[PDB]
């Protein structure tokens, strides 16, 4: 658990590919992880929910198709293949355990993507 | 290169058809509310998404399954006690002559017969107070009963109520409820938002004729359904987004007097008005029924045509059952004149009152064979109930003129509570499953 | 033996406002067998709390108890005028029983 | 010693005798006698159904002294290997653990998950 | 299916907290789960509560229990949001938020299950104490 | 619904013995139930002094050989008393006793663990002052 | 208890054909080596005559309802052909314990 | 062969249809009715009877399951030409049939044992 995710600190230029990564604590090893995508300055909105695999269930409302997911044991990528001037923001993990008298919801540090 | 795999606890289900037992939510009734086993304060409905299934609320099992727990719960409370065997005699019924009003003038009759005490070789003569729909004279006069020739006569008992309570329809282990979400859904066809669940909403059940009772609401729109539109011979059932209130009440006072007939029985007849007779009689609201009848007749043009003159008109014949609204509240039975709604003709503060007469023999399901009398219940009556739907047909003219004749009907009771499972639908889940893969054994 | 230190030792409040009262034991209680005690002045003690967080009948619902680890705390919310008088935190679970030090509630 | 005959015995000693216990938690009209026993066996069944469904979901079926990988927490009890199976009897640990046991029963339904086929499939 | 929030200004130390989130286009009695999330300015998001609009149950965090209570009033469809004792270093952005069960079927490679899922976010007040 | 009395206030001298009794309406059988008997300084916190439970009387490790708690089962004409004697008493004694009772009925209660228990019904209390 | 009355008819029968339901699948998963499994693997190869379809094409676009469909006249000889193959394991076990 | 096929033959030619007897032991308050629920009573408890002798000695799921007690020669002193290809099965279990209760008890306590002496293997 506990969302250990990489710092806030990852450089882009224009027109590169970026592989965002989620880890576990590895103990759990086979759970799904949402992608909050918070702009800087407005509301944070649901994007994906990646987990072992590719996606298991759908995108938001309002994603292009560059965005995609992949798991790997204890890794969970996501990819954007083309970077638009828009495509920069905070990008968040997520984690829900237990049932539903004990439910609880871990989140993680949060990256910075920036651009060149 | 490939291998079969087993897979246990696939969301694969077909349809099939099982027992469903009831849930209350935790003095005597009725319906056996104490017999049910409690409900879970958090139910669980699954959203089943990328899931489209085809609904026909008019070849639904679970109203047919209803409809008999509901007659099978009437008939074992009237059982283990007093039954009226000899109760229609030869009575010697006179007229009333008190502080009367004009509108009473036949109605209460002053009738005297000769029963049987405790001793077998004894007599008694006592005196009751009867309706003028519970009397048949044989051509003071002569009369008798009605249910004297025709069934046999049974005293509803004493000690149980008659108010509806909710109950909850689940579904055993292996079995599931699909329900449709859609808000302007007309209970045929397509729907790709489906919920799986356990048990189902509450449900009162609440008989009645012409005039749907308390129930349930719409969401967005008033929604018309029926079988077979064409045909003239389907009730059509118009479900309203909107409660109307209704008062009814009654202001006689009547007394209970207990006259022992038989050894260790038993009988509960009418004693003596202390006040006044005035008829019994529901208000209903002006303004909002003139409303809800243009939502009706907006909503009603869509199967009909643009240019159709809508003509609303009262029954035409029958029995007591088809032509009168009846129902139940406080604990006597209502047969309510509903001639003054139905009057209107709609072309491309004040209160309407409903004079209703109160019964106390009730042949229930249409049934021939048994019958039941209520007892008087000591006391003013007063009630109210939202109309949240109604039964409506048609007749055929002669499909020449743009006109339309839309009269209220009823008298099956499964009509009464298809508007309520008209979206719930059982399904048998099938865990077991096989796919090939590329795994091997040890 | 266990010694229950409670905090704080003496506080003010006035009517609407939530008090919270914290017990700090010696060793480590994990099966949580602890009480809480209020007493008027003048008057007997009266039990409010057992076994961190159940508690007992006639006592309005506006006390809570909270248990995490060492650190037992007392939430009293809507504060009356028939609640100011000493609180007292004592554990069961080893012999012998050990009471706190008080807590004295005063208005404002 | 019988059925039920170390319940005053430790946990150390009552261990031990578990085959005991194991095999008796399982052995025509409509009158007042003839439903009374039809509810006897109907709630023999049920009473045994729910506690071998049990150990289905955790991967314990058929073992009567089934351990897991499950790593046990020190805040849920603070002694040692000697103070519970040489003291400490079956009627009173399950006083001290009534407040941790959904939490071990939620955690020990995940553990036989986390323990399932993956890609491996392909 | 829109969320409307409604905060108040600043909070004074030592006293209650109060917070609102309107929902508009849907029931408040569906089977749908209410949550609020706080945020600090500059550190990662925190999960705080959660309710069932359907049922009693509730769900708040382990290191603020006993603090949270999160009611809900079925009259114009509200659910409200109080955290008495308020330290002066909480200073956040608060947020509702929605979430469901997704059971789809897809025919994976493996089996999973019913999970959760959130649709509708927030916009978040800003609360300075 | 249970009720407990006590004693009335009385002086004492350094040297002599002290008798107090507890009284209780309500209990059937001393058998189910556990007296616990308390002492409370003025000024200071509260002590526990002694028990009798499973008609079994013990004392703390700080009043061993000192105090003497008694009990009686009910009798047909007057309610189960219990009786708490202190011999040679010193002159830091003054100070209000109390008599607790505690249901030991239901293993599963949680009120007890092993004799320790808590206290739900509370007595009434005997002031107890001595001097020169 | 057990009153019979309306809702006792009702609430036993579902009892007993939850018990049957239950039953009736765990000696089903008994019979085939995976009882206590749900991903567990077999040994019996995948005929080119039941389904032609590639390994790309059923993970990712098809559906379980629609797979039902599509091999429901080869279901029972599967079913044979691993009850076959668990007694034949079974007696290569036994075979090779012997020695 | 069939339900109940291999009856008349050797004890060694019928141990391979053994799952063919093994898949046919499970499957308004009228005469018919409950003559019906007392059948599916009986057969829930005839099934569940022989489920919890299978699962004590530790053959969850398997018919020709190993044990570790040996055989004792006061019991039946013939080799294994005269059993399995000689005798029946109608025949064997009247052989043995004053020996079995201890072989049952015998069946318990080295599964016991086996299971008791697992829990000081991990434990290094
Ligand atoms: C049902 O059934 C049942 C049956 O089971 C029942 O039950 C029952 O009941 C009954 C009632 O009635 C009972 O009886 C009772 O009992 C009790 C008990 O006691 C206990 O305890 C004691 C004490 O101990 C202590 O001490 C000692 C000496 O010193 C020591 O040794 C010990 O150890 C201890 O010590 C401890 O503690 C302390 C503190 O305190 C510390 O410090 C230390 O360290 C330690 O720890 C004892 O003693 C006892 O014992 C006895 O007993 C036994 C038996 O049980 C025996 O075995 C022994 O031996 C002994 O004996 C003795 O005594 C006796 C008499 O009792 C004689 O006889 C002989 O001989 C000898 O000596 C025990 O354990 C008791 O207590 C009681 O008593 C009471 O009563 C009597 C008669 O009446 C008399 O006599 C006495 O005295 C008493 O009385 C008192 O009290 C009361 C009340 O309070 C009063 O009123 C009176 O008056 C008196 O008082 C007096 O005295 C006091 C002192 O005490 C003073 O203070 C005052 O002032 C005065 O003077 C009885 O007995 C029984 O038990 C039962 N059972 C069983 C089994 O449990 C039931 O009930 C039924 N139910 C119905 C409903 O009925
Ligand atoms: C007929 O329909 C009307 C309108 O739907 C019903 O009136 C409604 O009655 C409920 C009774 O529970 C009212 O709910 C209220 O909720 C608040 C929430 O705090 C609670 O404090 C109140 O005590 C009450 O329970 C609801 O507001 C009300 N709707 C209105 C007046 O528009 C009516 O009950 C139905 N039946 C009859 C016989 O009239
Ligand atoms: C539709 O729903 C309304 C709910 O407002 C029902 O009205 C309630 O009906 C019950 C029994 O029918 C009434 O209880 C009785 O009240 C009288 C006093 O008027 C009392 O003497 C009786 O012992 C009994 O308790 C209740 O007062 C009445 N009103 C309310 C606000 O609950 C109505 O009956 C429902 N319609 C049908 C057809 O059941
Ligand atoms: C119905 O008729 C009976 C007669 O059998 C009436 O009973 C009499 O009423 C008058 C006036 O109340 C009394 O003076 C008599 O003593 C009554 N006779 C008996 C035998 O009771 C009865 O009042 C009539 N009912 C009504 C409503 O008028
Ligand atoms: C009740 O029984 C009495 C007899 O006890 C009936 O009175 C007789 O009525 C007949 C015809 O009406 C007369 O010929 C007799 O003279 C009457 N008296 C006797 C003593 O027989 C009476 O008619 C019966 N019915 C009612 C309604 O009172
Ligand atoms: C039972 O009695 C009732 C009451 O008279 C009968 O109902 C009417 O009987 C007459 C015959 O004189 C018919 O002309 C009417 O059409 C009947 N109905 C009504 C509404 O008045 C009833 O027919 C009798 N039952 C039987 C089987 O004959
Ligand atoms: C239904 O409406 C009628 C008339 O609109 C009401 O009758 C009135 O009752 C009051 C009070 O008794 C009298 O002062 C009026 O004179 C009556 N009006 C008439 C025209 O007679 C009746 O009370 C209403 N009923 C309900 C339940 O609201
Ligand atoms: C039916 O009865 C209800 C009472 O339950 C009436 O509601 C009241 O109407 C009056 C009209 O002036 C208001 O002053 C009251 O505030 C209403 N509520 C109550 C609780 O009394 C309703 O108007 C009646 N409807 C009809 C058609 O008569
Ligand atoms: C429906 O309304 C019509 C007319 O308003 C009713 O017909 C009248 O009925 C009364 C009593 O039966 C007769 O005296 C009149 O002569 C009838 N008039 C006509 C023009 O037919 C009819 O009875 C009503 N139906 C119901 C079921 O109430
Ligand atoms: C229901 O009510 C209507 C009107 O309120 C009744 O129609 C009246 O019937 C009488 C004959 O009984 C005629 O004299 C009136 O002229 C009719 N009214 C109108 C406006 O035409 C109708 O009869 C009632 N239904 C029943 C079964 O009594
Ligand atoms: C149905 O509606 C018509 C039209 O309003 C009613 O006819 C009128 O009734 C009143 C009431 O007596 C008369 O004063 C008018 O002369 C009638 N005619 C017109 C053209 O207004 C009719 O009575 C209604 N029927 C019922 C049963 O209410
Ligand atoms: C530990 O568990 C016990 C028993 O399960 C809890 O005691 C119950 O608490 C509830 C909540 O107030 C009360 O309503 C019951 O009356 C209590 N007693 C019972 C069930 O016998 C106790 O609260 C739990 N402790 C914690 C910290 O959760
Ligand atoms: C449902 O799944 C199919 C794939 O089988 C996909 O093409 C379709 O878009 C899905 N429906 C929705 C509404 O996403
Ligand atoms: C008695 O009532 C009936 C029914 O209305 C009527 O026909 C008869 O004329 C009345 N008789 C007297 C005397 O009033
Ligand atoms: C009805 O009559 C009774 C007498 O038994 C009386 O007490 C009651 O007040 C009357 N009802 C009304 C509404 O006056
Ligand atoms: C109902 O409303 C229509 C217009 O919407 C009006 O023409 C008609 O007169 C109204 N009827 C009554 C009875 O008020
Ligand atoms: C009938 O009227 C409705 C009014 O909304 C309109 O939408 C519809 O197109 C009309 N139909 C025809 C055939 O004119
Ligand atoms: C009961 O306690 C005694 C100690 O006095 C002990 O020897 C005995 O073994 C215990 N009984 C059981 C069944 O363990
Ligand atoms: C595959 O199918 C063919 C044709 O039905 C059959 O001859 C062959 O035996 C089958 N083989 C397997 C492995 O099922
Ligand atoms: C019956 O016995 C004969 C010879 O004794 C043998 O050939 C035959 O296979 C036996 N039948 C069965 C079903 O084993
Ligand atoms: C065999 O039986 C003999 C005589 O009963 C007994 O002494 C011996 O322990 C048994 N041995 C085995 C291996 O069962």
């Amino acid at each position: 658990q506990s969302a250990l995710t990489q710092p806030s600190s990852a450089s882009a230029s224009l027109g590169a590919s970026v592989t965002l990564t989620c880890t576990l604590s590895s103990g759990y090893s086979n759970s799904a992880v949402d992608w909050h995508q918070q702009r800087p300055g407005k509301g944070p909105q649901f994007v994906m929910r990646v987990g072992t695999g590719g996606i298991v269930g759908s995108k938001g409302d309002g994603i292009p198709d560059r965005f995609s997911g992949s798991g790997s044991g204890l890794n969970r990528y996501l990819i954007i293949k083309n970077i638009q001037e828009e495509d920069e923001s905070d990008y968040h993990c997520g984690a829900d355990h237990g049932t539903g008298s004990a439910f609880v919801y871990v989140f993680g540090g949060g990256t910075k993507l920036t651009v060149l | 290169n490939l291998w079969v795999t087993v897979y246990y606890g696939v969301p694969v289900w077909k349809d099939a058809e099982t027992t469903l037992f009831c849930a209350s939510d935790a003095k005597h009734n009725v319906w056996a509310t104490h017999a049910c086993v409690p409900t879970d304060p958090n139910p669980q409905e699954i959203h089943l998404e990328n899931v489209t299934e085809e609904f026909n609320m008019w070849k639904n099992n679970m109203v047919e399954q209803m409809h008999t727990d509901i007659i099978s719960l009437w008939d074992q409370s009237l059982k283990p006690c007093v039954k009226l065997t000899p109760l229609c005699v030869t009575l010697q019924c006179t007229n009333v002559t008190n502080n009367i009003t004009d509108d009473m003038r036949g109605e209460l009759k002053n009738c005297s017969f000769n029963m049987t005490t405790e001793l077998r070789d004894k007599k008694q003569k006592v005196y009751s107070l009867f309706y003028r729909l519970d009397v048949v004279q044989i051509n003071n006069k002569e009369y008798r009963l009605i249910n004297c020739n025709t069934s046999a006569i049974t005293q509803a008992c004493p000690k149980v109520s008659f108010e509806p309570i909710p109950i909850h329809y689940c579904a055993p282990a292996g079995f599931a409820i699909l329900k449709c979400k859609d808000k302007k859904f007309n209970g045929t066809g397509p729907c790709p938002s489906v919920s799986t669940v356990q048990c189902t909403h509450g449900i009162k059940p609440v008989v009645s004729t012409q005039l749907l009772l308390n129930g349930s609401l719409a969401e967005e729109e008033v929604m018309i359904r029926s079988e077979n539109i064409t045909n003239n011979a389907k009730n059509i059932l118009v479900q309203f987004n909107t409660p109307v209130q209704i008062n009814c009440t009654r202001p006689n006072n009547n007394t209970r007097k207990s006259i022992r007939i038989g050894p260790g029985q038993a009988f509960y007849a009418t004693g003596d008005i202390i006040g006044d007779i005035r008829q019994a009689h529901c208000n209903v609201s002006k303004a909002t029924w003139n409303e809800t009848l243009g939502k009706v007749v907006k909503q009603l043009r869509k199967h009909f045509g643009n240019n159709t003159i809508i003509r609303f008109a009262n029954s035409s014949g029958g029995d007591l059952e088809v032509t009168t609204h009846s129902f139940n509240c406080g604990g006597e039975f209502f047969y309510c004149n509903t001639s003054g709604l139905f009057n209107s003709t709609w072309i491309s503060n004040d209160s309407i009152t409903l004079p209703c007469r109160i019964k106390q023999i009730i042949n229930m399901w249409q049934r021939i064979g048994q019958a039941m009398y209520a007892p008087p219940i000591q006391g003013v009556i007063r009630c109210v109930s939202n109309i949240t739907g109604l039964i409506l047909t048609r007749d055929g003219g002669s499909t020449n003129s743009t006109t339309e004749t839309f009269r209220p009907g009823g008298g099956d009771m499964r009509d009464n509570w298809r508007s309520e499972l008209y979206k719930y639908k059982v399904v048998k889940i099938e865990p077991l499953g096989v796919a090939p893969t590329r795994c091997k054994r040890r | 033996d266990i010694q229950m230190t409670q905090s704080p030792s003496t506080l003010s409040a006035s009517t609407g406002d939530t008090v919270r009262i914290s017990c700090r034991a010696s060793q480590s209680i994990t099966g949580n067998w602890v009480a809480w005690y209020q007493q008027r002045p003048g008057k007997a003690p009266r039990l409010l709390i057992y076994r961190g967080a159940a508690l007992l009948g006639g006592v309005p619902s506006r006390f809570r108890g909270s248990a995490a680890g060492t650190d037992f705390t007392l939430t009293i919310g809507n504060l009356q005028a028939e609640d100011f008088g000493t609180f007292y935190c004592q554990q069961y679970d080893t012999y012998p029983g050990t009471f706190g030090q008080g807590t004295k509630v005063e208005v404002k | 010693l019988g059925f039920l005959g170390a319940a005053g015995s430790t946990m150390g000693a009552a261990s031990m005798t578990l085959t005991v216990q194991a095999r008796n938690l399982l052995s025509l009209k409509l009158t007042v006698w003839g439903i009374k026993q039809l509810q006897a066996r109907v709630l023999a069944v049920e009473r045994y159904l729910r506690d071998q469904q049990l150990l289905g979901i955790w991967g314990c079926s058929g073992k009567l002294i089934c351990c897991t990988n499950v790593p046990w927490n020190s805040s849920w009890s603070n002694r040692n290997l000697s103070e519970i199976w040489d003291n400490m009897t079956w009627l009173q640990w399950d006083k001290e653990i009534s407040n941790y046991t959904q939490i071990i029963y939620g955690l020990l339904e995940e553990s036989q998950n986390q323990q399932e086929k993956n890609e491996q499939d392909l | 299916v829109q969320l409307q929030q409604s905060g108040p200004g600043l909070v004074k130390p030592s006293e209650t907290l109060s917070l609102t989130c309107t929902v508009s286009g849907g029931s408040i009695s569906e089977s749908y789960y209410w949550k609020w999330i706080r945020q600090p300015p500059g550190k990662g998001l925190e999960w705080v509560g959660r309710i069932y609009g359907s049922g009693v149950s509730t769900s708040y965090n382990p290191s603020l229990e006993s603090r949270v209570t999160i009611s809900k009033d079925t009259s114009k469809n509200h659910f409200s949001l109080k955290l008495t004792s308020v330290t002066a270093a909480d200073t956040a952005v608060y947020y509702c938020a929605r979430s469901y069960v997704r059971a789809e079927t897809l025919m994976f490679a493996s089996l999973g299950g019913p999970y959760n899922r959130f649709d509708v976010w927030g916009a978040g007040v800003l609360v300075t104490v | 619904q249970i009720h407990l009395v006590q004693s009335g206030t009385e002086v004492k001298k350094p040297g002599s013995s002290v008798t107090v009794s507890c009284k209780a309406y309500g209990v059937n059988t001393f058998g189910l139930y556990a007296v616990n008997w308390v002492r409370q300084a003025p000024g200071q916190s509260l002590e526990y002094i002694g028990q009798i439970w499973r008609w079994k009387s013990s004392a703390s490790h700080h009043f061993r050989g000192r105090v003497l708690i008694s009990a009686v089962d009910l009798t047909g004409s007057s309610p189960p008393i219990s009786s708490l004697e202190i011999k040679n008493l010193t002159s830091d004694d003054t100070a209000v006793y109390f008599c607790t009772t505690t249901s030991t009925y239901d293993r599963w209660s949680g009120l007890h663990h092993d004799g320790v228990m808590a206290f739900s019904s509370w007595g009434q209390g005997t002031l107890i002052s001595v001097s020169a």
